[PDB]
């Protein structure tokens, strides 16, 4: 090829056809140009975050009907397990476990940061404004007795060792959000359930026609007898104001699911504020195929 | 078949239409060409319009976009076959991979169907001419209208027009290049032969020329129907542009492999790696850099041909952009080829012009024996006269046939002395000599109607130097003087102060052959030479002005400011030529010869060194005793040379020299054997009013107008297309900086994507399809030729500053433009950018439905999704909006653009494109679902304009540092 | 309300100036 050439002469000293006084020169170019454009990028992010606010966010109208999730977090939308087989079902357990580990009673006892909200639901409570004019904002206390045959204060397998298993519901915080629930005209919503003034209600039913055959009974656990997710939380003001914040829970046991076969079960959640979507198979709703193989 | 050469001129009227004599019929002309067709021919075929569409719908790097589409059709009907919820998402990407090769194959298309409608129309520019001898009286036609039966005459250089039969032939030789291959000129004639025409001295064939002599000859075959009628690529520019495309190619393709090859580690669904593939390596390969050559190339001669310079090939622009040295003649190039007569000299004695229109005025008309012979000579000598429908007007206003030399003083002995038909009316006619370049006389001899003088007399004339060896004895009063040292001495002095105000002079003599020998009865002959040559009588010198063009002084300025050498080669007097070369500027007002020196100090010439003058004056017999060693260094020390008595066949020698010294040469010729120094320079220059055939068709371009500034133009020309070539491969190289660094800043830091594919394609589809090509349409420069001609050996288009420019500094600042964009929509959403690092695995997993942004709030997987949508939208939006200032900045190389204006409406029509299609792409409803890209805040449309402005300050202080130190730092370094 | 921002005076504006900078551009280039 053309070596002994292009590569070095020590008859001028050029190697790659460039002087060692001349590569250095070239070099601190490239340093100093990529050593500004560095600090006008830093500049500029420094001063676009001058415009924003550290208590609420410029936009909110993508997240501004919430998604409606479950908490044994699973991987297509598929429940799969064996009730006499304790290796099938660990995982579930395990997230439920690892997920009611801030819910405790034991975790709650700090009286300056909790505070002790009804034990039915009641209305929305204003915690002021975002204004930071009151420093930490109280939290109420979730109660985990609420959940009562689907806590830990019981079976510890949450029902998936006998049958039956259960699912955790819970909304999606928005910031500075207030949920309306629907009005009372005895005609606007579907179908017939107990009705309150303070509660968002949920409901899950059967997607086919030959699931509403399949599913069977369905028990609701939260706070009150009414299904759904009272209203003295919300709105949330945000990690910065109300760091441990505990949202409103809402558990559904299937006791008497039929056996060896999957069923698909979608829940909805009904309100003025809440919207759903096509696309979004997760907002406002969802859908879970549960499938106890014996 | 057998042609009619065997019949003799009676079965030439019994075999057309009964003419051999007067013409034809002007009338019969349309008859014969209602008959058969015009003389025209056409063996290319045709290949069709659909052909052509076809290879570019479907050609290179566009089936990449169509076997895409297929897969995305492909992957569609499997969904949508086997499953339920088909969620048809393969089949808009399948119509965005459809309308992109659509709309580049349509654009790609018209661009090369826009440049071959100009490049099939220098045709019938200068049309042949034929010369028929129609009824009328000898007509010039188009030449596609001669019809059979018709009847030509052909002089020396002109191309036959169809094929003929020889009817009266004066010393015609042919040159059967055509159909034999043989180069050797041989002679035809009304005598016969052979049996077979294509070896006699009979009928001549289409598509030949008469190098010399004149013929008249009848038309046998016309058009699609002769004997030569029956039986019958890569610019060195476009060559280095689709090399330099196989680089990028390879780079592109590595680039693009390496990135598949990533993809699918990170779980892409093999179809979107497919598609990310083929979206990298159609962005990063510049296809459409091919047609701006051709753009580029095309309309520069489109611009030539309007500044009356009119190019034959399209190798021939690029290569009259690098010349170095111009070789051009004088008279008809440089002057205006309209002499009037001036300033003569008889009787030791120079009269004055005689231009009054009033007879008698300061000083003339002696009447002598002197001034009548004199003016014997001027008439008896020419071949010229006063052509039909002439008396109207008097003398300055007259159409004279012939030369303009012989014109010139027929224009002087009509003002007074009588009339020159009564001149004819006089003496007789015998025999005449024609004046070639090769012996410099023009003698006749005539028969006196008187026996006042008995003796019949010979008249004479030529080049001066050249006559008065011949014709020794002057008289000077009537007398017969013989020659003394000083009678030498006044007549070089007189041709000094003749020659000194840039005049053509001409020498005249005659001799009175006596009829001691031969009586009055006696018929003479020429060729036989049995008649004196030597010791005749001269008269007297006539000196003609010739006044130099209007633009050429500025015209040689430029050329000397471009680093151009310009050499004189004349067929003049070394004083004629040196006082023309001092009055347009050639020799400048500075530069010395060694003669001028030598007389200044009154030193003899054989003790000066020659190296401190930097011009020359070199004679034409010299010329020839010089060897190839003693010529160059002529062409090397001096700057400033002129050549004086050269033959037309010593300007070969003068290009090979040039040309060994490492040189383009473009040369003027306008002659039969100036064809050699043609077809041999790197520019041959034909001439189109006082052009021959044979030379117009061995240059490489022809002058329109016989003007030696639109030489100069037409460099400047040249000159423009590798600026604007330069330009636009600096434009389309900036932009894949932006196109490639998403992927590998989300590969490397752990972000969410900030640039998708389609957002990629419609980034390369705008800002690289009508802006590129903009920049072909640009203006000259302040300062074009102000700069040294390239050496096509060593200047390439593509430079490392080049590369380190498009790459290395416009390309990142393009790409932070884009990033400011990226962290504002994610950082007002509620994403701050330090916790965006690291979060590219939760936020793309599918079944996380709960991603916890900076300020506590939960957000699903769709939800997120169409703010990386956002995201990419406002991407290609910032995309745009720096692109607009790269094509600002790109448009110069040194000048300003408050100094060069905003001119170029191709821009324009680019940027205004460019904005109007990223609006319409964001805004317009049904996008969110075919593209996926969605609405943006008027606010986020602000988000890259101060790296636009950056680009643009940046840009302009360096050009400013490039103008005010040239050969400093920066010019090294960044000067593409 | 804090989740709304209408879109459609935006989308109106945006193909408003669309509309405007094609037929500049399109009397631009054709001014010749
Ligand atoms: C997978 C990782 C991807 C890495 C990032 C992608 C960037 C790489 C793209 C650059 C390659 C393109 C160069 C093509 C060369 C064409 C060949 C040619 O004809 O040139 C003739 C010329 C011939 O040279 P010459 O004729 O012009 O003059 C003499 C030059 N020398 C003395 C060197 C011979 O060769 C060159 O172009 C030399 C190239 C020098 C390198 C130029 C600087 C490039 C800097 C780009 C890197 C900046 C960052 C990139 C992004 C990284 C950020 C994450
Ligand atoms: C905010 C942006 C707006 C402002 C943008 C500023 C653009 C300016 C960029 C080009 C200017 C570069 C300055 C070079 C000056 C040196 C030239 C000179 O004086 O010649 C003689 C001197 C002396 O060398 P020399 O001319 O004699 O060359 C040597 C040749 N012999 C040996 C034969 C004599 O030139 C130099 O040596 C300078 C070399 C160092 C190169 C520059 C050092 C780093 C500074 C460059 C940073 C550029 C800032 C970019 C930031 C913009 C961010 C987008
Ligand atoms: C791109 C070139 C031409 C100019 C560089 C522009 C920026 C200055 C680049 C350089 C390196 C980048 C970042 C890479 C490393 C991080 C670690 C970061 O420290 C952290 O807080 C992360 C770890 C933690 O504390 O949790 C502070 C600096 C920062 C943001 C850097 C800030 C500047 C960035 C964006
Ligand atoms: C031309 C290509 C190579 C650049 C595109 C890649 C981005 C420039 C990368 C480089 C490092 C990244 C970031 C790494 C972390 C820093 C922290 C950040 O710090 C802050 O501004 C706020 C810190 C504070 O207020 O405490 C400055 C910029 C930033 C986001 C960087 C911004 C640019 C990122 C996304
Ligand atoms: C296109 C060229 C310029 C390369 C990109 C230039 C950036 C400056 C590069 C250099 C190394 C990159 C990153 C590699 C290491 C990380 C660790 C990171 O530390 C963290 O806290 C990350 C936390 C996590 O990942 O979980 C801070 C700096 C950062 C983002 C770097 C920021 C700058 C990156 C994107
Ligand atoms: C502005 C100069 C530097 C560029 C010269 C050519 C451009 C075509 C000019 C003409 C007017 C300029 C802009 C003036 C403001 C509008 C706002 C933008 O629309 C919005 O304001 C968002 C909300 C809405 O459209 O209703 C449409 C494009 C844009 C940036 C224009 C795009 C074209 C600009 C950059
Ligand atoms: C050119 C360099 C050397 C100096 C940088 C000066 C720039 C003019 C600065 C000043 C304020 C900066 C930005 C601050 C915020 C961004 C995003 C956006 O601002 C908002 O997000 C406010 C929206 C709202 O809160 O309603 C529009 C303006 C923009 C692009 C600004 C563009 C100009 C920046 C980069
Ligand atoms: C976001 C911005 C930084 C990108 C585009 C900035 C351009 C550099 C702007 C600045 C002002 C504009 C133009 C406004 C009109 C004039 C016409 C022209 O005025 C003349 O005197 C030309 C006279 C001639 O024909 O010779 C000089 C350049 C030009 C300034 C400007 C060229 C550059 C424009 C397009
Ligand atoms: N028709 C003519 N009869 C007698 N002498 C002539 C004639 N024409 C030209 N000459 C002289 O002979 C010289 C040689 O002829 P040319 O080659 O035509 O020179 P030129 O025309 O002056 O210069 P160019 O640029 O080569 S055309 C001329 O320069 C005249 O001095
Ligand atoms: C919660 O679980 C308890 C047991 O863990 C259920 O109590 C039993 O329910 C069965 C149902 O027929 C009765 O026969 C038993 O007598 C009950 N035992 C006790 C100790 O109460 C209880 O029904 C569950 N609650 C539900 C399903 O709402
Ligand atoms: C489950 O038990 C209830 C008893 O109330 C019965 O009505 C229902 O049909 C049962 N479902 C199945 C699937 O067996
Ligand atoms: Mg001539
Ligand atoms: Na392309
Ligand atoms: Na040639
Ligand atoms: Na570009
Ligand atoms: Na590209």
């Amino acid at each position: 090829g053309s070596w002994k050439k292009f590569i070095w002469n020590s008859e001028k000293k050029e190697f790659l056809g460039r002087t060692g006084g001349s590569w250095f020169k070239i070099l601190l170019f490239y340093v100093i140009f990529y050593g500004c454009l560095a600090g006008i990028f830093i500049g500029t992010i420094q001063v676009m975050l001058l415009t924003i606010s550290e208590f609420k966010p410029t936009y909110q109208d993508r997240v501004a009907p919430p998604g409606l999730t479950q908490i044994p977090q699973i991987q297509k939308t598929e429940i799969s397990f064996r009730p006499n087989d304790p290796k099938s079902y660990e995982a579930y357990v395990l997230n439920i476990v690892r997920f009611l580990e801030k819910y405790k009673d034991s975790a709650q006892r700090d009286d300056m940061i909790f505070e002790d909200c009804g034990d039915v639901p009641s209305e929305p409570k204003e915690r002021g404004d975002f204004n930071h004019e009151r420093g930490e904002r109280k939290v109420c206390r979730f109660k985990l007795e609420w959940l009562g045959n689907c806590s830990g204060l019981n079976d510890e397998t949450y029902g998936y060792k006998e049958g039956k298993p259960c699912i955790i519901i819970k909304l999606n915080r928005v910031l500075g959000f207030k949920p309306k629930p629907p009005k009372n005209e005895s005609l606007e919503t579907y179908p017939v359930m107990k009705y309150n003034p303070n509660v968002l209600p949920v409901q899950c039913t059967g997607k086919r026609d030959e699931d509403k055959d399949k599913v069977g009974n369905v028990e609701y656990f939260g706070l009150g007898n009414s299904p759904g997710f009272p209203l003295q939380y919300y709105p949330y003001y945000g990690k910065l104001l109300q760091p441990k914040y505990l949202q409103p829970l809402l558990a559904v046991q299937f006791t008497n699911l039929t056996m060896d076969t999957e069923i698909r079960i979608e829940c909805k959640a009904y309100g003025e504020n809440i919207g759903y979507s096509e696309k979004d198979r997760f907002q406002g709703r969802f859908d879970v195929k549960i499938e106890v193989k014996s | 078949s057998m042609d009619d050469h065997k019949l003799s001129l009676d079965e030439l009227h019994r075999k057309y239409g009964t003419d051999l004599s007067r013409g034809l019929t002007s009338a019969r002309a349309a008859e014969i060409l209602a008959r058969d067709g015009p003389n025209a021919l056409t063996p290319p075929p045709t290949t069709p319009e659909w052909i052509k569409f076809c290879r570019q719908l479907f050609g290179g790097f566009s089936m990449l976009l169509w076997i895409g589409a297929i897969l995305c059709f492909l992957a569609y009907s499997i969904q949508a076959a086997t499953e339920e919820e088909p969620q048809n998402d393969n089949l808009y990407l399948g119509v965005v991979l459809s309308a992109v090769v659509i709309i580049t194959g349509c654009f790609s298309y018209y661009q090369e169907a826009k440049s071959s409608k100009i490049m099939e129309s220098f045709k019938n520019m200068v049309p042949q001419q034929a010369l028929v001898i129609r009824n009328g009286e000898k007509m010039s036609i188009n030449a596609e209208e001669v019809v059979v039966g018709d009847l030509v005459e052909v002089k020396g250089g002109d191309r036959i027009p169809a094929d003929l039969r020889i009817i009266s032939a004066n010393g015609c030789k042919v040159d059967n290049s055509s159909l034999t291959g043989e180069s050797e000129p041989q002679t035809r004639s009304p005598d016969f032969t052979n049996e077979n025409p294509l070896e006699t001295r009979n009928i001549a064939f289409f598509s030949t020329n008469c190098v010399e002599g004149t013929a008249r000859g009848i038309v046998v075959y016309t058009g699609d129907r002769t004997v030569m009628g029956r039986i019958a690529g890569q610019t060195p520019i476009a060559a280095e542009i689709e090399h330099f495309i196989h680089i990028i190619t390879g780079v592109a393709v590595f680039l693009g492999v390496s990135f598949f090859i990533l993809s699918l580690i990170l779980e892409y669904t093999w179809l979107e790696a497919v598609i990310f593939l083929i979206g990298i390596i159609v962005a990063n390969v510049p296809e459409g850099l091919l047609a701006t050559v051709t753009v580029c190339l095309t309309l520069t001669a489109k611009r030539m041909a309007r500044k009356n310079c009119l190019v034959k090939n399209l190798e021939a622009v690029e290569t009259l952009g690098s010349t170095s040295t111009i070789c051009s003649d004088k008279t008809g190039t440089l002057t205006q080829n309209r002499m009037t007569v001036a300033h003569m000299w008889f009787d030791n004695q120079i009269h004055e012009a005689d231009t009054t229109e009033n007879q008698s005025g300061v000083s003339f008309d002696k009447t002598s024996a002197t001034w009548l012979a004199l003016s014997r000579i001027a008439g008896l000598c020419n071949r010229a006269v006063f052509q039909a429908n002439q008396e109207n007007l008097p003398i300055l206003k007259r159409a004279v046939a012939g030369d303009a030399s012989e014109s010139a003083l027929l224009k002087c002995i009509e003002l007074c002395c009588g009339s020159v038909k009564e001149m004819r009316e006089r003496y007789a006619k015998i025999v005449e000599i024609p004046f070639n370049s090769t012996n410099k006389y023009q003698l006749s001899i005539h028969k006196n109607p008187n026996t006042s003088e008995p003796q019949h007399l010979l008249v004479m004339k030529g080049a001066p130097e050249r006559i008065l060896d011949r014709c020794s004895s002057i008289l000077l009063h009537g007398k017969e003087q013989p020659l003394d040292e000083e009678l030498k001495d006044a007549f070089q002095n007189a041709y000094l102060e003749l020659g000194g105000l840039g005049e053509r002079v001409l020498g005249f003599c005659h001799l009175f052959l006596p009829d001691e020998q031969f009586p009055e009865g006696f018929q003479f002959d020429t060729d036989d030479v049995n008649f004196p040559i030597d010791n005749l009588c001269f008269v007297g010198l006539i000196s003609m002005i010739d006044p130099p063009r209007a633009a050429v002084p500025d015209a040689v300025g430029k050329c000397r400011s471009a680093g151009i050498k310009v050499i004189m080669v004349t067929g003049d007097h070394p004083i004629t030529a040196k006082a023309i070369a001092k009055g347009v500027g050639i020799i400048s007002e500075g530069n010395e010869t060694v003669e001028d020196i030598a007389a200044r100090l009154n030193i003899p010439v054989s003790q000066v060194n020659p190296r401190d003058a930097k011009a020359c004056v070199v004679h034409g017999s010299d010329l020839k005793d010089m060897t190839s060693e003693q010529l160059d260094d002529i062409l090397k020390y001096h700057t400033e040379i002129v050549f004086a008595r050269t033959s037309p066949q010593q300007k070969l020698i003068i290009v090979e020299g040039c040309q060994r010294q490492g040189a383009i040469v473009a040369v003027t010729g306008d002659g039969v054997n100036d064809s050699p120094a043609l077809k041999k320079a790197d520019i041959g220059v034909a001439m189109g009013i006082a052009g021959s055939d044979v030379s117009k068709q061995a240059a490489d371009m022809i002058l329109l107008d016989d003007n030696f500034a639109s030489i100069v133009t037409g460099v400047e020309e040249g000159r423009l297309i590798f600026d604007n070539l330069k330009k636009s491969i600096a434009y389309t190289l900036t932009s894949n900086i932006p196109e490639i660094t998403p992927f590998l800043i989300f590969i490397i830091a752990n972000i969410p994507l900030p640039l998708g594919t389609v957002t990629i394609l419609c980034i390369d589809l705008g800002t690289d399809m009508v802006p590129a090509i903009s920049l072909a349409y640009e203006q000259a420069e302040s300062d074009i030729m102000k700069r040294q001609p390239r050496n096509p050996k060593t200047d390439k288009l593509v430079n490392e500053r080049l590369i380190s420019m498009a790459y290395g500094q416009i390309g990142m600042i393009q790409a932070l433009g884009g990033f400011f964009t990226y962290f504002v929509i994610l950082a007002e959403n509620g994403f701050l950018p330090i916790h965006l690092l690291g979060l590219r695995v939760d936020w793309d997993d599918r079944w996380i439905n709960d991603v916890e942004d900076s300020y506590g709030q939960q957000w699903t997987y769709e939800q997120r999704k169409i703010v990386e949508f956002t995201c990419h939208t406002a991407f290609f939006v910032s995309i745009v909006v720096v692109q607009w200032a790269d094509l600002v900045i790109c448009k110069t190389r040194r000048n300003s653009v408050f100094q060069q204006g905003m001119k170029n409406k191709i821009l324009i029509f680019g940027l205004f494109e460019e904005t109007a299609l990223a609006a319409f792409l964001s805004y317009c409803p049904g996008m969110g679902v075919a593209l996926r890209m969605y609405p943006l805040k008027p606010t986020w449309w602000f988000c890259a304009f101060p790296y636009s402005l950056l680009i643009f300050v940046y840009d302009e202080v360096r050009k400013l540092i490039i103008r005010r130190r040239p050969g400093g730092w920066v010019e090294k370094e960044t000067y593409y | 309300d804090p989740f709304y921002y209408d879109y459609e005076t935006v989308r109106n504006g945006g193909l408003i100036f669309a509309g405007l900078a094609f037929i500049v551009g399109l009397l631009i280039l054709l001014s010749r």
